[PDB]
């Protein structure tokens, strides 16, 4: 049983959703809003 | 690619597109599978010397695609350039059909061969007898002994008691098979009523098989006529057992029935 | 090998653009759907919606 | 060699009485040789670049004269001549120009399930090279989205031949496309802005779509029946179908299947 | 047992070509070997899947590819469920979701 024939050769999951939507995303916020403070 | 050029109308391309039918009929036999279907249109064309082979392709690539009587139709069309070859493994898909709607037509020209028999298309009881022969002839006779119950024909069948094959005990012990898978009564008679007057034909006739198929065909004047067969050879030690075989298996109305043509 | 599947994803993309922000905004100017959609021509922009 | 057709060839003889010794000629092709691809003798090749170089262009003179049908026979037999596995010429100025000019034509054949199953056949001539085939594939590509202008600019910008037939069914196609989007929830347009949608300053082609659909010829208006009003509160079709399905659910419920 | 292994045995080139086989697959007889053991059968529906995809997945088959997914075994992914792991979602970035 599985011969199976080769044509090439929590934890996670939450932390994977949120991977999805927080993706790339200015990744370091501790100055983004302080310096909209002036600006904006 | 050869599929192009079935438009040329010359009747020259199309012989030359039907030269490309029958040794690449295994790679773009996938491509016109489905796709182009033209063999009727010069079959049934005016335009011969190309229509004849055109039905063979046909029934090759409508077989393998379930479109059998299609296949059969162009299979009996087909003509002498269709069964000209027996030495491949596509005569045993169109015998197949052929042989079938024969028999299971002549169930029906069991039932009413009298008007509205079949048509046939000259090949589809051809190759029966043809390929029955070829039984007769391949020494094969438990074979013999069975396609000529399959036809559904009792003169052949009849014949076949005359083969390559003699008779000692042969076409004799067959009704004790068929006796057993009979059927009916319709197909029974009719073949039982035949056999046994050439069984009184015969060299030595056999005694308890036509009394036994006459109280099982219920003929009360036969087994006087050869009664009186054996009255007039005047020996009652073979007009023995044919008689307390008669009165020990025939009835009080049977044996009530043939006392009249006993006594006259 | 998947690659002429890939090649046409740019059609899906701009579906999901365009009921991304058809859903998000409600009257919004078709001269400002190109920019933001980076589609460099609001002109044919009109085609597009 | 048998060659008879060495003269007339590459001058332009249009629709003369070469033709038929042309035909007849490539029926001569095939009493020497069947047009089968020879899987014997790869040395003897008058049979095959010799007869296929004239049957390309027998396939290229059918699209001058319009030639539809026969058209196809002529491009069929080529790409069963180029389903060899035996070296050839790998392509010529012509395969690119004639295999995806099969590729436009059947573009503009409506048939785009065929437009795709070409596509093994060129892996990395789509993008990675052959700009010539790269143009029809992205044409049709920017006929996928609501690119419009991009495609009527690709019409007049063909950098390999002429494709004009080709290109007039691809004006004609996307004519009673473009009078399709005539008839979506707009407003009054003018006799400017729909007037220039397509390619026209000011003809009766405007009376011929105007009266053709609605969005009727008026005082410099395009006039707006968007009613969509007659369809819905049907509660009889459900009341059809889903007495259907109910009996439906009950059939493996209670009685066995 | 014949109407099984022959079919994406003959698909697996055919696939990798460009012949017309996708359609005779269409009118194909043996497109069922009626319970082809589980694993020509599971990978069937991937071997049909690609069919669709090369001819224009309209969703009709990311429930084969799906189904052929779900009847493929424990062994390991590497083998083609990595490729039924990218081809079936492939089909379903096609339709947006």
């Amino acid at each position: 049983m599985s011969e199976k024939k080769q044509p090439v050769d929590e934890d996670n999951w939450d932390d994977d959703n949120v991977e999805d939507d927080f993706s790339n995303q200015l990744r370091a916020e501790l100055e983004k809003h302080g310096y909209k403070m002036e600006t904006s | 690619g050869i599929i192009s050029l079935l438009d040329e109308d010359e009747p020259q391309l199309k012989e030359f597109a039907l030269h490309k039918l029958n040794a690449v009929v295994n790679d773009f036999w996938a491509e016109i599978s489905e796709s182009v279907d033209k063999i009727e249109v010069l079959y049934e064309d005016e335009g011969f010397r190309s229509r004849q082979f055109a039905a063979l392709v046909a029934s090759k690539v409508f077989y393998h695609l379930g479109a059998f009587e299609e296949s059969l139709n162009y299979a009996l069309g087909a003509g002498d350039l269709f069964n000209v070859n027996d030495n491949s493994e596509y005569v045993e898909t169109i015998i197949a059909k052929c042989i079938d709607h024969y028999t299971k037509q002549c169930v029906e020209n069991a039932d009413l061969p009298e008007g509205e028999k079949k048509p046939i298309d000259q090949r589809l009881e051809g190759i029966v007898n043809k390929m029955f022969q070829r039984c007769l002839d391949d020494h094969k006779y438990k074979q013999a002994i069975g396609i000529a119950l399959e036809t559904r024909r009792l003169d052949v069948f009849e014949k076949t008691i005359l083969e390559s094959n003699d008779v000692p005990g042969m076409l004799a012990y067959s009704l004790k098979l068929c006796m057993s898978l009979m059927q009916n009564k319709q197909f029974r008679n009719k073949v039982l009523r035949v056999l046994v007057k050439i069984y009184m034909n015969l060299e030595k006739p056999d005694f308890i098989n036509v009394c036994q198929c006459l109280i099982f065909l219920d003929d009360p004047q036969a087994v006087s006529d050869i009664l009186e067969k054996l009255v007039k050879e005047d020996n009652l030690l073979m007009a023995y057992q044919i008689c307390f075989d008669l009165y020990e298996s025939a009835s009080q109305q049977f044996l009530s029935s043939v006392i009249q043509n006993l006594r006259t | 090998g998947t690659y002429t599947l890939i090649i046409r994803l740019r059609h899906n993309v701009i579906k999901t653009g365009v009921r991304m922000i058809s859903l998000s905004y409600s009257r919004i100017s078709l001269a400002d759907i190109a920019q933001k959609l980076q589609l460099d021509s609001p002109e044919d922009a009109e085609f597009i919606v | 060699m048998y060659e008879q057709l060495k003269g007339e060839w590459n001058r332009k003889s249009p629709n003369l009485s070469k033709c038929g010794e042309e035909l007849g000629r490539l029926k001569l092709v095939l009493l020497e040789l069947n047009f089968l691809p020879t899987t014997g003798t790869k040395l003897t090749k008058q049979q095959l670049i010799l007869a296929r170089d004239i049957l390309e262009i027998g396939a290229q003179w059918s699209i001058l004269r319009k030639d539809i049908p026969s058209f196809e026979r002529y491009m069929a037999q080529l790409k069963c001549y180029y389903f060899d596995y035996k070296e050839q010429l790998p392509e010529s100025a012509y395969m690119h120009q004639l295999l995806g000019l099969n590729l436009l034509f059947l573009l503009s054949q409506n048939r785009v399930a065929e437009f795709h199953t070409e596509l093994e056949r060129l892996p990395a001539k789509d993008i990675q090279t052959n700009v010539y085939i790269k143009h029809p594939v992205s044409l049709e590509q920017y006929l996928m989205e609501g690119s419009y202008n991009k495609v009527f600019l690709a019409k007049g910008n063909i950098p390999a031949e002429s494709y004009t037939f080709f290109i007039d069914i691809l004006l004609d196609t996307i004519r009673d496309e473009i009078a399709g989007c005539i008839e979506k929830a707009y407003e009054k347009i003018l006799f400017t802005e729909a007037t220039r949608i397509l390619f026209f300053n000011t003809p009766k082609k405007m009376t011929d779509y105007a009266k053709k659909r609605g969005w009727v010829l008026g005082p410099n208006n395009y006039y707006s029946f968007a009613s969509q009003q007659q369809k819905p509160e049907d509660t009889t079709i459900p009341s059809t179908e889903l007495a259907k399905q109910v009996i439906e659910y009950a059939r493996q419920l209670e009685m066995i299947v | 047992d014949g109407q099984a292994t022959l079919l994406n045995l003959l698909l697996r080139n055919y696939l990798h070509y460009s012949l017309y086989d996708q359609a005779e697959k269409l009118v194909s007889k043996s497109v069922f070997p009626e319970q082809a053991n589980n694993n020509e059968w599971a990978r069937y529906l991937y071997y049909t899947g690609r069919i669709k995809a090369i001819q224009l997945e309209y969703s009709e088959a990311r429930r084969t590819m799906t189904n052929a997914l779900r009847k493929a075994p424990q062994h390991t992914a590497v083998g083609f469920k990595q490729t039924v792991h990218k081809l079936l979602i492939v089909v379903e970035l096609l339709l947006g979701e």
